[PDB]
């Protein structure tokens, strides 16, 4: 290693040591690389040996199995788990390739070459060689791109993925028609993030997923290809701060970004996660408490429609402030709420009188009263419920698990980039460690009014 | 007005500790020396003005100074049949408490 | 309505464009340092 | 209906423009802005003296 | 030094790792008498007797809801000694009482004035200047009115507040369930100078740490100061011109600004002992009668106070029963107010 | 500079001190499982043990209403 | 010498000669500021009734139809709109938009948009000046308290009307309903940003007191130790030894800090991360992630409920929770 005699960096900021070393900062990020896919396959190795198939997946605090499901694996109609080999399988073949990735890691961090700029000029590159890092950048750009059309073909010639929307309940469909249309792909992509809207949160079918991800297969290949044989041009380099800590500052705004995409996806979609596998939402919740009670008091001989709750709004049915028929109570703030469960009994202009009154069947009942009970409500301990709730339950929902941890890191990589913006761009001028005593800047400007 | 060598730091045998609890390194007052990410040195060295007031703040006030640990205490006067006696002892007593916990409690 | 929607993403992209075009405008350059 | 509206929310439109006049208010402003900064990008580059060569820029 | 008072002096204001002094005699016997008993009754004494719960470790209770409790409420005001009249010499029927609470808050007044006079001795041997000494007068008033005055003006120390986590959270929660504790001015300059306190310490902490002076050549400037050093370490005109341009205002001098940050929070804690010491005679700046008046006669009018004030109706009226286990409140459920469904 | 006292950094890493504390926080540690265990916690502090909540006398939670009789009711509330 | 429109705009906007620094950030930061601000103003003193539940119950909160300071608000946005955008040209009138809580969701977003900007320019200033760029970082935790009062707690309960109302009374009815709600209390994040507001007073009091103590004199007793200091000068206006020397005689030699760069980033650090700690606790429980539940949770042997604090707090929980909106609920669970 190094110390801080030679170094500046103390051993709080001692990977801060290994920014001009190419072969150690490689070692690093290959060993870092083997701990992400240990993590993987031992969590999924835990999963598995834990999962008992009288509950559900949401009610056993499973966060990587439901991933597994949503792709096909070992599920069956209406969302059901059949077999449990292939999330074995998963979880072995990552742990055992954690094994290579460490070792490498390891070798290239201990005993590899220090500086691979004068042996291997391939791989050597300085952070100011904009052509070298706009070449690595695109090679990383192919492989990604490669990585989006690997999904499309899963879904595609080897055996589908798992459709919560699919005719006749949920099911492993093979998506033949994705959605390539331009005006498509471009209306989520520019749509607004407010409700109704959602941004791109809001696909829901996998025939959109399938389309937008052979769309950005196809941009991030032809954009690897563009930046392999080009470089910066001179509105960019007249733009940006080149140095290794400017573009992990960029690296960290993007991932903060993706972050807070992901909490929000794992709240509010329904499409890429089916609640079959991750439980009710938080409007999905609500939908449900109102219709079984609907449902309940209409088999007490109640006339639903006409009834009049203590404001004088409707309790069951109301309109929206847009005149779709909605669920009443405070629930009129989720009439945005769109499920397999309860779209067979929404006409055109909102829900069916009459379809809601002769036509409600046993299994969207139980549905509902499932997604009722399951709420996505609970406690640090893990006590589902309401806040003025008994020690009775242990649930929290997976959705909350993963929304609350992923915003978590988000607004904290959010943090990291703007620390490490501004050491950049101090340091690439040249007063990252105090002011000149003898040259002070303020000293030779004229003083303030 | 600081000595460096009255702070009680000579009896340390790594040289790179040493130079690191007095606030010093000889790497640093080169005016070729650069740090990780490469910027060039001015010559200040750790501190500016380590010739006009002694040294740094580490050689002001340190936290580990072996000079003024006491002669003894690195060797056990008791010597071998002291620890022959210190583990019979803590074999007896680990038994007689293991004994105690397990027959006070319900077994 | 639609004259105060134009007028409002008239001023809005104006003052978007304006800071978009200005910190492509050589920014790391403007610093006291040497 | 009683009074109306125009009736565009809660409806995911591009940019929400229902009306080809909000495009062309952006695209005009966006256009005349560009084409100010435009104009003036060489001479605010020579300020630096240096010229825009691939070693240009704030490098570390 | 021959007398008596000149040796036993001599040895107490030694130099020595820690400093005795002459205020030691009272701040060190008594502050580890109450540390010592408020440990001993987290971990073994209970409050099954006295209020009708569990408090302690043995009991099967964490660090969050474990606490030393208040005497009940028939024992009035007693200080509750080992030896007084209703203990009467028993150290466990004293522990059952409720009696280590009195313990623990009569020894901590004492420790707290001891601490206070350490304060003023060692200022007064380095030969500075005691506002140190000064500034530990806001949280003496603040323990001093919350825990002697506020009980004292009341039914008994059963309404103290309770040395534990959740103890003081049903404190904060029946303040403001039957008080309208948000309510007070007084209270509110409280809020205001924490929360400015701290917004102080922290602007402060990063303008020096962010206007710092070139004094070496490594990353790591921590290393770049001397503390016997003339030259101070920042640019005291960089960070003025910089708070000038982004704020408005700005310092220009540093014993001012230093004693600004003394001030305000002294002052926030003193204001809110005042408004404590108030509300100890039930002198609550509970409701606005016009606004009770204009919601009476007219159906229609509503404002976020009045939600407040049923909100705070409702805190009482179903915390009386439990809380007061002494009035012996027995409420059917058709008379507790009650929301639609909820 | 030092006040006159051995530096913790030379008392901690003597084979003198950690014969000699190899012996006194076991001994302590188990002092104190059993003085909870022998049931001596119970009995000096007067809490109640799991089954001496609630006697056949009375099912309420206890109520103490004397203020110069406090001993004789808590004797009374505590009988088994 | 500038001579292009766009060079001298460019010259004019990043001046450091300006009164108040403009910046390109401040570009954003000043019009959507001065539109809230203007907003907000008129809101506060002649706005009519805004129903906030959806339920057709007007709330008051304007100063011209009876309130005072402490009572008037700006009430949030109606129930029925929910999450949906909300501007100005989507109301058939003025008095629709007034009637629904149009106001709110136009300052939110200003604010929200403004703070970002204020931090941005803080550090473009920073870095004109040639400082080091981070006191923008110190203001990151408060920008993300108000961002998780003011938007990702509306963003995880589906609405904009469980958001915190912009006046006195209205925070303390949102506090005592988050209570009722969520266990504020009982959260770790909520226990750490109190022991960062706490700690940050403490230190600020022992900071000013001893650095206030160590004044070496310069004056006589007729005049204050202000005009002691003179702006601009080189030398220590005190003693840091005597200080150190004081503190570590008050507790022992090395709890205090002999190093001032060390203290001045221990007496940043603390509150900042207090106050991210506690923000992250309100995001959190935005998604319904409740504190500590130790309710019916210490049980004898014959099976019976032994009450605690805990039971105390979650009865006045219970006590403020079937009357935080009384006509609002018609189903039993509050599931939002
Ligand atoms: C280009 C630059 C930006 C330009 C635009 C800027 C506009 C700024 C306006 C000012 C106000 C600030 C922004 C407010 C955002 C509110 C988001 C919201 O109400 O909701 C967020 C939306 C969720 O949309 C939801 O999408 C849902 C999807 O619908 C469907 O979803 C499924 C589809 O199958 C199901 O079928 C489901 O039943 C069905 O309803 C519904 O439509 C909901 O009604 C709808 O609200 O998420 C999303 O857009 C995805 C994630 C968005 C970004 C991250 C948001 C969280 C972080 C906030 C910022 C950082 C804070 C921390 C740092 C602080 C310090 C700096
Ligand atoms: C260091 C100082 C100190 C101080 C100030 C206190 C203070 C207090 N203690 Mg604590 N205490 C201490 C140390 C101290 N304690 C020690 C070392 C122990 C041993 C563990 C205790 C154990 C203890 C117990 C067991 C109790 C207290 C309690 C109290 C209160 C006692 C009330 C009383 O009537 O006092 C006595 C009154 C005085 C005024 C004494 C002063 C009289 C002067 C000196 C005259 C001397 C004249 C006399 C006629 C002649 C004597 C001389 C001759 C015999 C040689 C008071 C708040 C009580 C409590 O808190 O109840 C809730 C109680 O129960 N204390
Ligand atoms: C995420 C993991 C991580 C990784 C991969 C690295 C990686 C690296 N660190 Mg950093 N570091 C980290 C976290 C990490 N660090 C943390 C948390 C801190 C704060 C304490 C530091 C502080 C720090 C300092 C102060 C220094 C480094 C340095 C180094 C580099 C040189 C290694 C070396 O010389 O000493 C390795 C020393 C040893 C011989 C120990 C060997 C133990 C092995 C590696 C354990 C892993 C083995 C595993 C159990 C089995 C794998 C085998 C396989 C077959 C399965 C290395 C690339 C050095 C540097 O800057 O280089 C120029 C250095 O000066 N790091
Ligand atoms: C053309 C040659 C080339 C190729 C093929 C790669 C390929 C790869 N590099 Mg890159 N790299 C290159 C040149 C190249 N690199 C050079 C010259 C350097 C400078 C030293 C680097 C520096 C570098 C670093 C420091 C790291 C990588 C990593 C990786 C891997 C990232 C993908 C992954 O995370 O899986 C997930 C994503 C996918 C889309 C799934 C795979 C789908 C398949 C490919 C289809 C990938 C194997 C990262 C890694 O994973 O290391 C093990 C890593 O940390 N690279
Ligand atoms: C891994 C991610 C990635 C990254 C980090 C970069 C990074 C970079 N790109 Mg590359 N690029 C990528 C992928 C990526 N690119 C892909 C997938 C494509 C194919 C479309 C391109 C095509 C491309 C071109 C054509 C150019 C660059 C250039 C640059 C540089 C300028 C930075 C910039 O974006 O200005 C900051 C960003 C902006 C001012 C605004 C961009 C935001 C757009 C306009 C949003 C709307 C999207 C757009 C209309 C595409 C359609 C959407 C889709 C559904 C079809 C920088 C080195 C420039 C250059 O230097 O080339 C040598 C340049 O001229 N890139
Ligand atoms: C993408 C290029 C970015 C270039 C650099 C930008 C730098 C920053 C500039 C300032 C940005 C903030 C102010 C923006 C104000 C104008 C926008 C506005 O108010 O729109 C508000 C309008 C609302 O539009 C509404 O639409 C309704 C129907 O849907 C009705 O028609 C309403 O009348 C209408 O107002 O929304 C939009 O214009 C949609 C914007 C979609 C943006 C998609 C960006 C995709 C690429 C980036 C992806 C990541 C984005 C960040 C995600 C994580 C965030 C934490
Ligand atoms: C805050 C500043 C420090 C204040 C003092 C802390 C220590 C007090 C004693 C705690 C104790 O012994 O708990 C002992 C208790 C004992 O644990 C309890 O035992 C009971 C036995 O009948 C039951 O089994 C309970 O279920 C069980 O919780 O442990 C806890 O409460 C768990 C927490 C562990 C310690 C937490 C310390 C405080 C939090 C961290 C503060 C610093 C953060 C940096
Ligand atoms: C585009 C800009 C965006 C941000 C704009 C910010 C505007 C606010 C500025 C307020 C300055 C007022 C200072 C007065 C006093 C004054 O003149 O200050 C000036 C003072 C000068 O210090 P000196 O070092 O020169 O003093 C020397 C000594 O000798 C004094 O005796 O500096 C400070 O104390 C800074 C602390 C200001 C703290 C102000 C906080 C806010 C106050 C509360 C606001 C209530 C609003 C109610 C609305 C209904
Ligand atoms: C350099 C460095 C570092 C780092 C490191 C790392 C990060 C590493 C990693 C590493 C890794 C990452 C590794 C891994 C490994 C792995 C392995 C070794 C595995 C194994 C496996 C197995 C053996 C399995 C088995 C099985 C099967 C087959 C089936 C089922 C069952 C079971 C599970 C049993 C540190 C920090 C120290 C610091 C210094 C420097
Ligand atoms: C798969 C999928 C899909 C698709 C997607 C896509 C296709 C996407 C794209 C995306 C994109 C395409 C994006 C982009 C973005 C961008 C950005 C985010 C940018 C940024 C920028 C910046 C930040 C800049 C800055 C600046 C300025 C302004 C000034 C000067 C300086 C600079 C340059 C720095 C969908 C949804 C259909 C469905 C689901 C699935
Ligand atoms: C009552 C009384 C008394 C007194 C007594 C005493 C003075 C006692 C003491 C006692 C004591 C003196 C105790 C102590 C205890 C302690 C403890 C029980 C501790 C614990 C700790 C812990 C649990 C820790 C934790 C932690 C960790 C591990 C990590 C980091 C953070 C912390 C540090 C928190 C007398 C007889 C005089 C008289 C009568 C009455
Ligand atoms: C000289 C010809 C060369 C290039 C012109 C090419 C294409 C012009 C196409 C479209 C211009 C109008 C764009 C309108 C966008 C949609 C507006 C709306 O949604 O109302
Ligand atoms: O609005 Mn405001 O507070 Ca959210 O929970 Mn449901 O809704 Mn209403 O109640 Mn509870
Ligand atoms: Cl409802
Ligand atoms: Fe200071």
């Amino acid at each position: 290693g190094r110390d801080q005699e030679s170094t500046g960096f103390a051993w709080w900021a001692g990977n801060a040591r290994l920014i001009n070393l190419s072969g150690k900062l490689l070692g690093a990020h290959v060993a870092h690389a083997g701990l992400i896919v240990f993590w993987a396959g031992a969590m999924n190795l835990f999963e598995v040996a834990h999962f008992v198939p009288e509950k559900p997946m949401y009610e056993q605090g499973l966060i990587l199995l439901p991933h597994l499901a949503t792709l096909g694996y070992g599920v069956g109609p209406g969302g059901e788990v059949i077999d449990t080999y292939p999330y074995f399988v998963s979880g072995v073949l990552h742990l055992i390739s954690s094994a290579v990735l460490g070792f490498g890691g390891v070798y290239h961090s201990l005993v590899g070459p220090e500086t691979l700029e004068e042996s291997f000029p391939f791989f050597g590159y300085v952070w100011k060689d904009k052509n070298k890092m706009t070449t690595i950048l695109g090679i990383h750009l192919i492989v990604l791109g490669l990585g989006a059309w690997l999904l499309v073909w899963k879904a595609m010639y080897f055996g589908g993925i798992y459709d919560t929307w699919a005719p006749g309940g949920g099911d492993v469909r093979i998506i033949t028609n994705p959605t390539v249309s331009p005006g498509v792909i471009f209306g989520y992509l520019f749509r607004s993030p407010f409700g109704g809207d959602g941004w791109i949160v809001s696909v829901d079918n996998m025939e959109d997923v399938i389309g937008g991800h052979i769309w950005i297969g196809t941009l991030c290949i032809f954009g690897g290809i563009w930046h392999i044989l080009t470089k910066p041009w001179a509105w960019a380099r007249r733009a940006f701060v080149w140095s290794g800590e400017a573009y992990l500052s960029y690296s960290l705004g993007a991932i903060s970004i993706m972050g807070f995409t992901a909490c929000c996806m794992a709240w509010f979609n329904t499409t890429a996660y089916p609640s079959e596998f991750y439980g009710p939402t938080g409007p999905e919740a609500s939908q449900s408490q109102t219709f079984t009670f609907l449902v309940r008091d209409q088999r007490l001989g109640a006339n639903v429609a006409s009834a009049q709750g203590p404001t004088g709004l409707g309790k069951y049915l109301m309109r929206s402030p847009t005149g779709e028929i909605i669920f009443g109570g405070e629930t009129m703030r989720f009439w945005d709420f769109r499920g397999p469960w309860l779209e067979p009994l929404r006409g055109p202009n909102g829900l069916d009188l009459n379809k809601l009154k002769n036509d409600i069947q046993p299994w969207q009942e139980r549905r509902a009263a499932e997604y009722m009970t399951h709420a996505p409500l609970g406690s640090l301990n893990s006590v589902g419920g309401v806040a003025t709730e008994i020690n009775a339950v242990n649930y929290v929902s997976p959705r909350s698990w993963l929304a609350t941890s992923h915003f978590c890191l988000g607004f904290f990589f959010f943090v990291g980039h703007l620390w490490h913006a501004g050491r950049a761009r101090a340091a690439a001028a040249g007063f990252e460690k105090g002011i000149d005593r003898d040259n002070e800047p303020v000293l030779s400007m004229r003083p303030l009014d | 007005k600081i000595d460096i060598s009255k702070q009680g730091l000579n009896s340390i045998q790594n040289e790179t500790v040493k130079l690191n609890l007095m606030g010093k390194s000889k790497t640093m007052e080169s005016k070729d020396w650069v740090d990780p990410q490469g910027r060039k040195g001015k010559g200040y060295g750790v501190y500016r003005f380590a010739n006009k007031y002694g040294a740094n703040v580490d050689g002001y006030s340190p936290i580990y100074t072996p000079d003024t640990w006491s002669e003894s205490g690195d060797s056990y006067k008791l010597g071998t049949k002291g620890l022959i006696a210190w583990a019979g002892l803590i074999v007896v007593l680990l038994g007689v408490g293991i004994n105690l916990v397990i027959s006070t409690s319900a077994l | 309505m639609l004259t105060l929607k134009i007028f409002v993403y008239t001023v809005v992209t104006f003052f978007v464009s304006l800071f978009i075009f200005g910190f492509l405008s050589n920014d790391p350059g403007r610093n006291p340092g040497q | 209906l009683v009074d109306d509206r125009l009736a565009g929310e809660g409806t995911g439109k591009i940019l929400g423009i229902n009306d080809p006049s909000l495009f062309w208010a952006i695209t005009i402003v966006f256009t005349i802005v560009w084409g100010v900064f435009y104009v003036s990008t060489r001479e605010i580059d020579a300020a630096s003296d240096r010229e825009n060569d691939d070693d240009f820029g704030l490098t570390l | 030094k021959r007398g008596w008072f000149d040796v036993v002096d001599d040895w107490l204001r030694r130099d020595r790792f820690v400093f005795v002094g002459w205020s030691g005699l009272l701040l060190f016997p008594t502050a580890y008498l109450a540390l010592g008993g408020w440990f001993t009754g987290t971990t073994f004494v209970t409050s099954w007797y006295t209020h009708g719960l569990a408090s302690s470790y043995l009991e099967g209770c964490n660090f969050l809801t474990a606490a030393v409790s208040t005497p009940a409420n028939s024992m009035g005001h007693s200080l509750l000694f080992l030896w007084g009249p209703e203990a009467q010499g028993d150290f466990t029927r004293w522990c059952q009482l409720g009696g280590l609470w009195t313990f623990v808050a009569l020894h901590g007044s004492f420790s707290l004035i001891g601490f206070m006079l350490r304060q003023f001795e060692i200022a007064r041997s380095v030969k500075i200047r005691p506002y140190n000494a000064i500034a530990f007068s806001a949280p003496i008033s603040v323990f001093v009115s919350v825990f002697l005055i506020y009980p004292l003006g009341q039914s008994g120390w059963f309404f103290a507040p309770s040395f534990g986590v959740a103890a003081i959270f049903r404190f904060i929660l029946f303040f403001q369930g039957f008080h309208n504790w948000t309510l007070n001015p007084f209270h509110m300059m409280g809020v205001a100078g924490v929360l400015g306190a701290a917004l102080l310490c922290a602007i402060h902490g990063a303008t020096v740490e962010n206007t710092l002076f070139e004094d070496g050549d490594g990353a790591n400037t921590f290393r770049a100061f001397n503390p016997t050093q003339a030259e101070e370490t920042y640019s005291m005109v960089t960070a003025n011109r910089f708070w000038s341009q982004i704020f408005g205002v700005a310092f220009s001098n540093k014993r001012w600004l230093h004693f600004f940050m003394l001030f305000v929070p002294v002052t926030g804690l003193w204001m809110s002992a005042i408004g404590v010491v108030g509300l100890a005679l039930n002198l609550r700046a509970y409701d606005f009668v016009s606004q009770e008046i204009r919601a009476a006669e007219d159906p229609e009018f509503e404002t976020f106070y009045t939600k407040n004030i049923l909100l705070n109706e409702g805190i009482r009226a179903w915390m009386a029963a439990q809380d007061q286990p002494h009035e012996k409140l027995v409420f059917p459920e058709e008379v507790l107010p009650r929301g639609n469904a909820l | 500079g030092a006040t006159g006292e051995r530096p913790f950094s030379d008392i901690l890493t003597s084979i003198r001190y950690w014969v000699i504390h190899s012996i006194t926080i076991p001994s302590l540690f188990i002092a104190g499982w059993l003085f909870v265990s022998t049931g001596l916690a119970y009995d000096v502090f007067g809490s109640p043990r799991p089954n001496e909540y609630f006697t056949e006398d009375r099912q309420e939670t206890p109520l103490i209403t004397d203020r110069f009789n406090a001993l004789e009711q808590v004797k009374k509330l505590s009988e088994v | 010498e500038s001579t292009s429109l766009w060079a001298r705009f460019c010259e004019w906007v990043t001046s450091t000669e300006n009164r108040l620094y403009i910046g390109w950030f401040g570009v954003l930061m000043i019009p959507t500021l001065l539109t809230a601000t203007s907003v907000f103003i008129i809101a506060f003193i002649a706005a009519p009734p805004v129903d906030i539940d959806g339920i057709r119950e007007p709330v008051s909160g304007s100063l011209l139809y009876g309130n005072n300071i402490i009572t008037g608000a700006i009430i949030p946005t109606s129930n029925a709109i929910g999450l949906h955008f909300y501007p100005i040209w989507e109301a058939a009138s003025l008095d629709e938009w007034l009637y629904n809580g149009g106001p709110y969701q136009l300052i939110v977003c200003h604010f929200f948009l403004g703070v970002c900007s204020y931090m941005g320019r803080e550090w473009e200033l920073s870095f004109r000046l040639g400082m080091r760029p981070w006191i923008a970082v110190a203001y990151s935790a408060p920008v993300a308290a108000a961002t998780a009062v003011f938007i990702i707690y509306p963003l995880g309960q589906g609405s904009f009307s469980d958001g915190m109302p912009l006046g006195i009374s209205g925070t303390f009815n949102f506090m005592i309903v988050f209570q009722a709600e969520h266990n504020i209390l009982m959260h770790p994040f909520h226990m750490l940003g109190v022991a960062g507001v706490f700690g940050g007073s403490l230190f600020s009091a022992m900071h000013g007191s001893l650095v206030t103590s160590s004044l070496i004199r310069e004056t006589t007793e007729n005049e204050s130790a202000n005009e002691g200091y003179k702006f601009g000068q080189e030398e220590e206006t005190y003693n840091i030894v005597a200080a150190h020397g004081y503190f570590g005689r008050l507790i022992f030699q090395y709890a205090s800090f002999n190093n001032s760069r060390s203290l001045h980033f221990f007496l940043a650090a603390w509150p900042v991360v207090g106050i991210w700690f506690t923000a992250l606790g309100i995001s959190t429980m935005a998604f319904n992630l409740n504190g500590f539940n130790f309710n019916q949770s210490v049980v004898d042997s014959q099976g019976r409920v032994i009450n605690t604090w805990a039971d105390i707090i979650n009865r006045a929980n219970l006590g403020m929770e079937v009357m935080h909106e009384r006509n609002a609920h018609n189903f039993p669970l509050d599931l939002a």
